[PDB]
């Protein structure tokens, strides 16, 4: 839950590259899959069960 | 010269591109279709 | 990477024959035909 | 016709009629592939020679 991202699912370390404004994460599915935490600067990915 | 004709064009084999191009493309809107608010208050099921 | 994105519920399912097996009838067939 | 048919000149419906996604996409393309396949149904039978 992260400032208004309900949900669930496996969260693991992002790689991917965020852009420094960018902080949601979409998908082909048009899902939200990854995030970055407010507090502290590294990236998730949300992955499913 | 059976092999050039296969080879050189590109539109020899359409006729089994398209089962798997239909089968995609039926695939792709039934996963976008979800994003859909069907005049609901909000497409994401919490939020509600 | 469409594939590993249908995961939301949608699967596809191998055939029972592979592409091996296929092959071997083909040339089952071939070496009826021709001898 | 998409929306001509279901609230054809109307302004209000026309915005929230969009809303539901791309049912008269499919639609349209469904009936296309009808009249192609039409025509070549005819291409088919009388074009032996």
């Amino acid at each position: 839950n992260f400032n208004g991202l309900k949900g669930t699912g496996v969260l693991t370390e992002s790689n991917k590259k965020f852009l420094p404004f960018q902080q949601f994460g979409r998908d082909i599915a048009d899902t939200t899959d990854a995030v970055r935490d407010p507090q502290t600067l590294e990236i998730l990915d949300i992955t499913p069960c | 010269k059976i092999q050039d004709s296969l080879s050189s064009t590109a539109s020899a084999l359409g006729k089994l591109q398209d089962v798997v191009n239909h089968n995609a493309q039926a695939l792709n809107t039934l996963v976008k279709q979800l994003s859909s608010k069907f005049g609901a208050i909000s497409s994401v099921l919490n939020d509600i | 990477l469409i594939c590993a994105q249908k995961f939301k519920g949608l699967t596809v399912l191998p055939p029972l024959l592979t592409d091996e097996m296929i092959a071997q009838y083909t040339s089952a067939l071939l070496a009826g035909t021709i001898t | 016709d998409c929306t001509m048919y279901i609230c054809g000149d109307s302004t209000e419906c026309s915005n929230l009629l969009l809303q539901y996604g791309s049912f008269c996409t499919q639609l349209k393309r469904a009936l296309t592939g009808i009249a192609v396949e039409q025509d070549k149904n005819t291409q088919e039978v009388f074009a032996q020679v």
